[PDB]
């Protein structure tokens, strides 16, 4: 009944020394019944990479409409749209539906590509950024999430260190969720090389 | 040239011809006039007897807006009614939303900009009447006359119609011979005296006379029909005036 | 009533002239002079300003007007088409841009804008092109300082330095002799007030002439602080004192 | 030739439905003038009953627009009072929206970017009207802003507007050429007026009884217009030195 | 499920001016989201609008208000009054019958003076010279009502703002973290004081979590193409 | 000339071509006549055909019980202002359970042909109109014009050779006005004024066409051998 | 009223001609030239900007060559106002379509949609036609390399080697006389290059002058790569070729 | 709220509270209930405070556009518009207005307009959620053309009993005295009125 | 409507669609076939709402086949489903929506493989090696899990499917009166006339 968490399915974000992480769950449900272990939660337009959580049909339809305007914006700005920039596109965008809401949970991550600087945004169903330093959460099991996160964060972690802190937090935390696991993704984004990493976990 | 040929253009002269032609429709029509008396106004016109078959006193041209305000224009007579359809309208949502009856200056003004309304474009054309109406108000009596450009001021007499000269030559006596002013009994002979006598460029038809009045003291501040005893005693004052 | 002018007032000619358009520029070459020049760290756009009377305030028409806090606009032909232009490109600026990304549009897309709004009054039903035409100065993150003229058709061309109006092709033919690619800021406003003086008549000071650049952010002229990030618009408009200064140096 | 009867551009790039609209705001015959003092802005215009029937009182070019703005038309009085509705309903949204009062300035621009529209829509004709703001602004002072059918719209220390405008200006030119001051330096409104009136005789040559002139007076907080025995009482300090 | 964090605003009028502080607490729930977020906005350089209740609702309102007073401050060549702000918020918000549940302390600076105005989601305002909002507005006002006085020097309402706010604080489990401050002085520019108190220190962890490398099970590697 | 294009143009002497050239197209149209006494008020037309093996076109139409009119002109619009009549009549009775008096009706004719003298795009009307009806203030006729004019009559005729029913009826004004409570006498004036407008043809049983209201009387049409009583 | 001053845009002659669309590719006519030339392994586009200036900046500068999407690329000939209008719709299909399908615009499909709109202003609206001429040059899986060009008509058609603009029967006869089936891009750069050299109206074809453009499969492997060509790359290939 | 208006020898006298409460939370304490629609023509809110400010602002607008066409409206002009506002849109409102005015030709004028959107004119009126322990009280003690200290008093002590007994009352007791001399603002402090 | 599963084995999709139709109390019919072919090598079967079902099928075969005319092509698998899952997700946030759920069996090719997709009524789409909508997954899925390989014949997914029916008819408390199969290959579209 509740359209958030029909689907299931998690997304968190972290910085560290030169670099971000963004970490999604695979799983895609109806209800208690699991119905895909393949079903990606992150994408990216260029080298902004944007995580979203909640409904899968509008997962899907948001994913679509901003490949369609970060298009546009590349054709007519003739350079790649910016993790700040984009912030503010899927702000707008997700508040010009005020009445009649997407319901997700969307995450930003990326690397300003002039100034170098690691950035991550969080928002609600309606638009509301949530700029946090540290991590951002999202999903059914953001509870989980954010008792992981507070707990094993430090700042300035080195890329290959943010990738055990991230995937611990992702795991356990989805561990801890009915509606969330089936398989995990783990991207390591530095400002000229992303690495993507499958987790193994438990299938139940 | 063919600056005539559209409604809203400039002339070189900076004229709007096609306003020009529309007082030319105002000079071919029938003599009508306004006087400003004490507590009031009071309207008159020629109505020209064209034939024997009209019925006599039945084709009314004078009109009521709201219950104080009076009418009467010379020219295209459909034009004036459609005027008078808009004047009824204004005054009816004046009156709804502020209550208290629409003064005559405000009344003015609505018919004033509705007539300049059909200046501004080349897909109506102008109006083809001169209307000289008023009233009384909280501020006393009021008399006005708009011209087919949208043009009105206040007036202490107003003719026109093709006897105009004529009248207004009467008016300005008046006007002269009574600074203290004019009761409306003496206005409504007056009125017909005038009317008579702006009917010698009018002469080849007999014609009928209508008046109407709103006067503080003898109608209470409505408009109302000068009828039977009162309008025979200004025909007979009128025709006094002739012989 | 209703506009019942739905066609084309601008329409091709048998010789595939837009006969409004080419009157348009004719009235923009009867428009007073104005000029842009674009410097390594700035931009500098300026004009006389023909004061219609002595009685009349020139300080209260603004020919050099600001379109964003890194943009800034001058023109030569009828002022009341440009006025309403800037009004129209502020709000372009905002509502096509600021409100959908949270930041001011790079000047080539805001000239964009501007192009396609007298485009679109070169074809639209009822009307006629507008009578002017404009030189944009702007700077931006990623495509640094920029000028761009926009033409009556809708047309718009960068340059490096150019002239429009009543002595254009004598004002090119002197920025072409002065430019290089190592022109600082200062030295392009010197020959900004150098090229302008052959096209005025009277009187040649800061009253008369009208003077902005796109340079350096102005944290003074911001209005608060406390944000980092935010300091402060590259547009400004030079004072009436700081023109008479730099005359001195002429 | 069509090109002369629609704003559409003539092959020299001119307007000439607006050049023909200039030439309507002299139909009346009548000449303005405004100036600035202190703390006030003064307005003038000549008054022309030429009818015996007409009620005088009912006779004007000069418009109370808001409170604090008045406003003098040169032009035929059908286009007057359009632009003067239309600038009292400005005023007046101005105000609900914006929560102070609109500016005479902002009037005047805004009034100027309507006439705008009319030059460049083909379905609206220029209003054969110039258009002069007067106010005393809480931020700007004593304010003359005028606009015209072109859609031009600028700040004046002085000004003057009809047939004889040209007479009027240099007139007022020589005098702030002497002064070097923008303004006229008196305290009191009523000095001003008499200022107003008697540059106007001197420019035009001729002597103005209590009806041949009308005057409008903005101070701080609000515009007035004088009564004919208030302009008598002017008429007579000019007399009397 | 949209954002509705606790908070606590206030606003201060003093001799030459008026300041607005706020805490640094954004709550989902009884879950802390943001443990420093900013909620001092601008509307423009010298008038700033703090905000509560409905998250994305006031920071939407505030800036779409602001960038209606940028164009409209353009048009008029004037600095826009907080008068002006005052009457769009409060239209756009009575034309939506409390939907959009923005409440705001607004506070500036203009020609006209120093002003400050509070807003309500269903479009009411009210004057004043010291006001509170939000889920911590009862334990500031009981400060405000406490230490208030007229004639407040500079320093002494940045003293009475801050105490106000760290009375939310402490006692309103909504707000938390710091204490934000803007200040907007007649005559001089508006200075923002980006965590001017940081009383809640996170105290040093007794244990280190960083993990032996290789810690945790991997099935994939793949090198992702971000580049054309 | 060159301000007879369209209805929104006034020639330089105040004229109005299009509303003329509609007029002119009455002149062309068929005899009709209208006249009144006290009681009733009668409409005689003379009904036009193709040729010999055509119907004659109709010339009379009912509005409501107490009124109707006769058509001279272009029949299709004669259809549109009698059907917006009936639509009239209509509110009136079913809104304030009133009766639509007959001068009201002249009212809204003169502002329903005005509004097409003044817009572009419209054209006027081409047909004049010959209203009859007995109201709460006796009998009326109405002589509608496409201009807008509308008037109130004793008699009248509009058509082709109209003005010899009209001397006529200007002539026999004292006598026709006194036929109360008499429809055959009133209806026989009008035939003889009709007659005062025929050439070379004469008053036959599919030509004739009558209608009558009164006191008494609900508005009714008679053609056909109901006619020949009067031929 | 009004009609007095409609000049009927989308009215036929006499003759059954479109006045308007014959008088816009007039205009066209005068604009300055664009070649498009299909080959086995790409295609090239190369334009001729309109008698320039030294003062222009033309590192930044676009007024010939613009990308629709990165499969499909335009050459324009004729008002440069009017191709931006027509460039930004044709944008937003190329994306409707891809949101629609999950599948990139096959070039056809694009040009029809463009050609289309530019069909509507010549039969209804009462508003002047479009004075603008495209050559489309585009990728998709289908069809392979396709070159198509449509005009103010709304009218297209599809090319192994077509130029628009000023003298386009000068070079449709020095491009039908040197071009081969087995062309490859670039020898067909050169064509380009060699024909623009002959037609042209200056004295003689610089970089400064030129907009340059390719379509490859010269992308690493199973994908196709758009080439703008910058100022100093329009130089080093016209010294390459033996022009300059 | 408490809020009165009383027409008096002299003219009109608007009284209110400065209560304004969210439930049992006083949002503000010292609210000015007394709104100015034109110069000598002001009115009393009660009910939503949203709804009156909204109305209140609207009929400011209408009678500053009819003064400069038609000159100073009356106060059955400016009561007339309140009631337009109120009745067209009483769905959607909940607005209580007192209407009260000066004139020269009419003088002093007092019109209510309640809940359902009609209008009274009435030598004084009461309303608010305080005026119903009042009714016995104002009744009693009113009378027609008192003095202007008469009717302060009649205000204040009406409004203070108000006050005592509504818990959604309170605060200082505001008054606008509205007469051919001009506007004249008074305030009373709890100090004052509650030793009456 | 109620039983509808596909299988995508090595070179074909199978879909399975349940014959009954039942009007409350009563079975009107036992032979109903809920599928409608797209494409030549496309077919879509479909459960939901009653004549939500019919209308939405035909709608979406009506503007494939509008699309296979207007292009002379016929559209990948991917990009038919991708056009059905925008036509369901805008439906989602209408006046009122198709209460529809699909199974687009397709044979690509020009990749020359098999491709099952899965949609549900809100616009959720899932490329699958087996699905299904309703309850029919809750009895089917442990079966298809354990004995599913990329790698099978279109008889071995036959016999897997048959299984699968096996269990829905002991498990299921309604009778759903057996099932349509039919195969989407590089040859087309068939029904299996004897299942
Ligand atoms: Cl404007
Ligand atoms: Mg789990
Ligand atoms: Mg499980
Ligand atoms: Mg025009
Ligand atoms: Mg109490």
């Amino acid at each position: 009944s509740d359209p958030s968490s029909i689907n299931g399915g998690i997304v968190v974000a972290m910085t560290g020394k030169d670099c971000v992480a963004i970490a999604c769950d695979l799983r895609l449900g109806s209800q208690s019944l699991g119905v895909s272990n393949k079903f990606e939660k992150i994408f990216h337009y260029g080298h902004v990479f944007l995580g979203i959580t909640g409904l899968a049909t509008d997962v899907t339809t948001l994913n679509e409409m901003f490949r369609y305007k970060t298009n546009l914006y590349k054709l007519k700005e003739e350079r790649a749209i910016e993790p700040e920039t984009f912030t503010q596109l899927v702000s707008s965008s997700l508040y010009e539906r005020r009445f009649g809401p997407y319901f997700v949970g969307p995450v930003v991550a990326g690397i300003n590509s002039k100034s170098g600087k690691p950035f991550i945004a969080g928002f609600d169903l309606i638009g509301c950024i949530d700029e946090a330093k540290d991590f951002i959460v999202s999903g059914t099991a953001s509870d989980q999430l954010f008792g992981m996160c507070e707990s094993l964060y430090e700042p300035n972690l080195e890329p290959e260190d943010l990738f055990e802190t991230i995937s611990q937090a992702l795991l356990n935390a989805a561990d801890r969720d009915a509606l969330s696991g089936w398989g995990a993704v783990v991207y390591i984004i530095k400002k000229d090389e992303v690495v993507k990493r499958y987790l193994k976990m438990r299938q139940d | 040239t063919g600056y005539d040929l559209s409604n809203s253009v400039f002339s070189p002269d900076g004229r709007n011809f096609q306003v020009e032609y529309a007082v030319k429709a105002v000079e071919n029509g029938t003599t009508s006039i306004g006087i400003k008396c004490n507590d009031g106004v009071v309207f008159a016109v020629e109505k020209l007897i064209t034939s024997k078959l009209l019925v006599p006193q039945k084709n009314v041209k004078i009109q009521v807006v709201d219950r104080h305000i009076g009418c009467v224009y010379s020219g295209l007579i459909p034009d004036g009614r459609h005027l008078v359809n808009r004047g009824r309208e204004e005054a009816a949502s004046f009156k709804k939303l502020y209550k208290t009856p629409i003064p005559i200056p405000a009344f003015a003004d609505r018919l004033g900009q509705y007539v300049q309304a059909h200046t501004l474009y080349n897909s109506v054309r102008p109006f083809g009447v001169s209307t000289i109406f008023g009233g009384v108000d909280k501020n006393g009596a009021h008399l006005y006359m708009l011209e087919p450009s949208g043009s009105y001021w206040g007036y202490k007499g107003a003719a026109t119609g093709k006897g105009r000269q004529s009248a207004k030559a009467e008016l300005e006596k008046l006007v002269d011979h009574h600074p203290e002013g004019l009761s409306a009994r003496e206005a409504v002979k007056q009125a017909a005296k005038i009317i008579y006598l702006a009917h010698e460029d009018n002469k080849e038809k007999d014609f009928e006379l209508e008046i109407s009045w709103c006067s503080l003291s003898e109608t209470n501040g409505l408009h109302k029909f000068v009828k039977g005893d009162l309008l025979q005693e200004a025909i007979d004052f009128a025709q006094k005036e002739i012989n | 009533m209703t506009d019942r002018y739905s066609f084309s007032l601008t329409t091709f000619s048998p010789s595939g002239k837009l006969g409004q358009i080419d009157y348009a520029l004719t009235a923009v070459k009867q428009g007073v002079t104005s000029l842009g020049i674009k410097a390594t760290n700035g931009v500098v756009i300026a004009t006389e300003k023909k004061s219609s009377s002595p009685l009349a305030m020139s300080e209260t028409l603004s020919k050099v007007s600001l379109l964003t806090p890194d943009i800034g606009a001058v023109y030569s032909g009828m002022g009341p088409d440009y006025r309403v232009l800037v009004d129209k490109s502020r709000k372009v600026a905002h509502t096509s841009y600021k409100r959908i990304y949270g930041e001011y549009p790079p000047t080539k897309l805001l000239v964009s804008e501007v192009a396609k709004i007298m485009q679109e009054a070169t074809q639209s039903g009822g009307v006629r092109p507008f009578g002017v035409s404009l030189l944009i100065a702007g700077h931006d993150e990623f495509n640094g300082f920029s000028l761009y003229q926009v033409d009556p058709s809708g047309s718009y061309f960068p340059w490096k330095a150019t002239a429009i109006g009543k002595g254009s092709v004598a004002a090119k033919t002197f920025l072409e002799k002065r430019w290089n690619d190592e022109l600082e800021l200062e030295d392009a406003i010197h020959i900004a007030l150098l090229t302008l003086k052959e096209s005025v008549e009277g009187e040649f000071n800061g009253d008369t002439i009208e003077l902005a650049i796109i340079g350096d952010e102005n944290p003074d002229l911001l209005g608060y602080t406390g944000i980092p990030t935010d300091k402060g618009p590259r547009f400004r408009k030079l004072t009436s004192q700081e023109i008479n200064d730099r005359l001195e140096a002429l | 030739g069509y090109d002369r009867h629609i704003t559409i551009f003539s092959p020299e790039g001119r307007l000439y439905q607006v050049e023909y609209a200039f030439k309507a705001t002299n139909q009346t015959n009548i000449n303005s003038l405004a100036v600035r003092g202190k703390d006030c802005t003064v307005v003038i215009s000549q008054k022309k009953v030429p009818d015996k029937l007409l009620d005088p009182t009912t006779v004007s070019y000069i418009f109370c627009i808001s409170r604090t703005i008045g406003m003098v038309v040169n032009g035929p009085i059908p286009d007057a009072r359009n632009a003067a509705l239309r600038a009292k309903a400005e005023a007046a949204e101005f105000r609900y929206k914006y929560g102070y009062d609109m500016p005479c300035d902002v009037l005047a621009k805004r009034m100027a970017n309507l006439s705008q529209i009319y030059t460049q829509r083909a379905y609206m004709r220029p209003l054969g009207v110039i258009l002069t703001f007067v106010s005393v602004d809480e931020e700007l002072g004593p304010s003359i802003y005028k606009t015209d059918p072109a859609g031009y719209y600028v700040g004046y220390k002085a000004t003057a507007t009809g047939p004889k405008q040209q007479e009027i200006t240099t007139n007022l030119e020589n005098h702030f050429k002497k002064s070097k001051i923008d303004h006229i330096n008196e305290e009191s409104w009523e000095k001003v007026v008499e200022f107003a009136i008697t540059h106007m005789i001197d420019a035009l040559g001729t002597e103005f009884s209590k009806n041949d002139l009308e005057v409008g007076v903005a101070t701080k907080d609000k515009f007035f217009t004088l009564s004919a025995e208030n302009i008598e009482e002017r008429l007579v300090a000019i007399a009397e030195q | 499920k949209a954002t509705s964090t606790g908070a606590t605003i206030v606003g201060v009028k003093f001799n030459n001016g008026v300041v607005i502080a706020a805490d640094t607490r954004s709550t989902q729930g009884p879950i802390v989201a943001d443990k420093n977020c900013a909620k001092l906005h601008r509307i423009s350089p010298k008038i700033w609008c703090a905000g509560a209740g409905t998250a994305a609702d006031t920071e939407a309102v505030t800036q779409l208000i602001g960038s209606n007073i940028e164009l409209h401050s353009l048009y008029t060549s004037r600095e826009p009054r907080v008068v002006s702000a005052l009457q769009m918020l409060k239209q756009h918000l009575f034309k939506y019958q409390g939907h959009i549940g923005a409440y705001l302390i607004v506070a500036g600076v203009d020609p006209t003076g120093s002003h400050l105005f509070s807003i309500h989601a269903h479009g009411s305002t009210d004057v004043g010279y010291y006001l509170s909002l939000g889920s911590g507005s009862l334990a500031a006002m009981a400060v405000l009502e406490s230490h208030w006085k007229q004639d407040l020097t500079k320093e002494e309402a940045i003293k009475l703002a801050s105490d106000a706010i760290q009375a939310g604080i402490w006692n309103d489990l909504g707000s938390g973290s710091n204490v934000d401050v803007c200040v907007m002085e007649i005559g001089k520019d508006a200075e923002y004081l980006r965590n001017y108190l940081t009383p809640n220190v996170r105290e040093e962890k007794q244990k280190s979590y960083k993990f032996p490398r290789g810690t945790t099970a991997v099935l994939k590697e793949s090198i992702v193409n971000i580049c054309d | 000339n060159n301000y007879d294009g369209d209805t929104v143009t006034f020639s330089p002497t105040g004229r109005l071509f299009q509303v003329e050239y509609a007029l002119e197209a009455i002149k062309q149209g068929s005899v009709t006549v209208g006249l009144r006494s006290n009681t009733h008020a009668v409409l005689v037309a003379l009904k036009r055909n193709a040729d010999e093996l055509s119907s004659y076109q109709k010339k009379i139409i009912k509005c409501d019980e107490h009124m109707g009119l006769s058509l001279a002109g272009l029949a299709p619009d004669a259809r549109v202002l009698s059907n917006y009549l009936r639509q009239q009549c209509n509110y009136s009775s079913l809104v304030f359970n009133r009766k639509l008096a007959v001068e009201r009706a002249g009212h809204l004719l003169c502002d329903k042909a005005q509004k097409n003298t003044q817009s572009y795009g419209g054209r006027p009307y081409g047909v004049g109109l010959l209203i009859i009806g007995y109201d709460k203030s006796g009998a009326h006729l109405l002589e509608f014009q496409p201009s807008g004019n509308v008037t109130e009559l004793y008699g009248t005729a509009i058509g082709a050779r109209s003005q010899g029913a009209k001397t006529y009826l200007e002539r026999t004004l004292d006598t026709f006005i006194k036929i109360d409570g008499n429809p055959d006498e009133l209806i026989k004036a009008g035939v003889e004024a009709i007659s005062q407008s025929l050439r070379d043809e004469s008053l036959t049983v599919d030509n004739l066409s009558i209608a009558i209201v009164g006191k008494d009387t609900p508005f009714t049409i008679y053609d056909g051998e109901a006619v020949a009583k009067y031929i | 009223g009004s009609r007095r001053y409609d000049s009927r845009t989308t009215i036929f002659s006499p003759e059954g001609r479109l006045y308007q669309v014959e008088y816009a590719l007039e205009s066209i006519s005068h604009a300055g030239t664009a070649i498009g030339i299909m080959a086995s392994d790409g295609i090239v586009l190369a334009a001729e900007r309109k008698v320039t200036s030294t003062l222009l900046e033309q590192d930044t500068s676009t007024e010939k060559l613009y990308k629709l999407n990165d499969k499909i690329a335009v050459a324009v000939a004729g008002l440069t106002a009017d191709a931006e209008i027509l460039i930004n719709t044709a944008r937003i299909h190329a994306q409707n379509y891809l949101k629609t399908y999950n599948e990139d615009i096959p070039v056809e499909i694009l040009v029809r949609r463009l050609s289309d709109i530019k069909q509507g202003y010549t039969q209804h609206g009462g508003l002047r036609p479009f004075g603008v001429s495209f050559i489309y040059a585009g990728y998709d899986d289908r069809y392979g390399y396709q070159l198509y060009t449509s005009n103010p008509s709304g009218n297209y058609t599809g090319w192994k080697a077509i130029s628009v603009g000023a003298n386009t029967s000068a070079a449709q006869t020095l491009l039908q006389m040197d071009y081969k089936d087995d062309m490859k891009v670039d020898d067909a750069i050169e064509l380009a290059l060699k024909t623009l050299s002959k037609t042209t109206d200056s004295s003689a074809l610089t970089y400064d002058r030129l907009e340059f453009a390719t379509i490859r499969k010269g992308a690493n492997d199973g994908e196709v790569y758009q080439k703008i060509f910058k100022p100093q790359e329009i130089k080093d290939i016209l010294v390459k070729t033996g022009i300059t | 709220t408490s809020i009165m208006a009383v027409t008096f020898k002299d003219g009109v006298i608007l009284g209110a509270d400065s209560r304004t409460t969210t439930g049992a939370y006083i949002a503000n304490r010292v609210t000015d209930k007394l709104t100015r629609v034109h110069d000598k023509i002001w009115c009393c809110r009660s009910g939503s405070a949203a709804d009156t400010q909204a109305i209140a602002d609207i009929v400011q607008y209408h009678l500053e556009l009819y003064t400069s066409q038609y000159g100073t409206p009356s106060t059955e002009t400016a009561a007339s518009v309140f009631k337009e506002l109120c009745y067209e849109n009483k769905d959607n409102l909940t607005a209580g207005i007192i209407v009260a005015g000066y004139d020269d030709k009419n003088k002093g004028e007092v019109y209510t307009i309640p809940l359902g959107g009609s209008v009274h004119k009435l030598p004084y009126a009461i309303a608010g959620s305080g005026s119903t322990f009042i009714y016995g009280y104002c009744d009693k003690n009113f009378r027609e053309n008192m003095s202007k200290e008469e009717t302060v008093d009649f205000i204040k002590h009406s409004l203070s009993q108000a006050i005592k007994w509504d818990g959604s009352s309170g605060g200082v007791i505001r008054m606008v005295v509205l007469t051919a001399a001009g506007v004249e603002r008074l305030i009373f402090y709890p100090d004052e009125y509650e030793q009456l | 409507m109620d039983i509808i599963l596909g299988i995508r084995v090595q070179d074909s999709v199978i879909l399975a669609s349940s014959k009954a139709v039942t009007r409350g109390i009563s079975v009107l019919k036992d032979s109903d076939d809920k599928t409608r072919q797209l494409s030549p090598h496309t077919l879509m079967s479909f459960a939901g709402e009653a004549g939500d079902t019919v209308q939405f099928a035909e709608y979406i075969q009506a503007n494939i086949q509008l699309y296979s005319i207007r292009e002379d092509y016929e559209l990948s698998p991917q990009a038919v489903s991708s056009f059905v899952r925008q036509e369901l997700a805008k439906s989602i946030r209408s006046r009122r929506p198709y209460q529809v759920n699909v199974l687009i069996g397709g044979y690509d090719k020009k990749k020359n493989k098999p491709e099952l997709y899965q949609i549900d009524y809100l616009g959720t789409k899932v490329e699958l090696p087996y699905g299904a909508h309703g309850y029919s997954g809750f009895y089917t899925f442990s079966l298809l899990d354990h004995h599913y390989r990329p790698d099978m014949t279109t008889e071995e997914g036959l016999d897997l499917l048959k299984l699968c029916v096996q269990e829905l008819e002991k498990r299921m408390p309604m009778d759903f009166k057996g099932v349509i199969v039919k195969i989407v290959d590089k040859d087309g579209i068939r029904q299996v006339d004897d299942f």
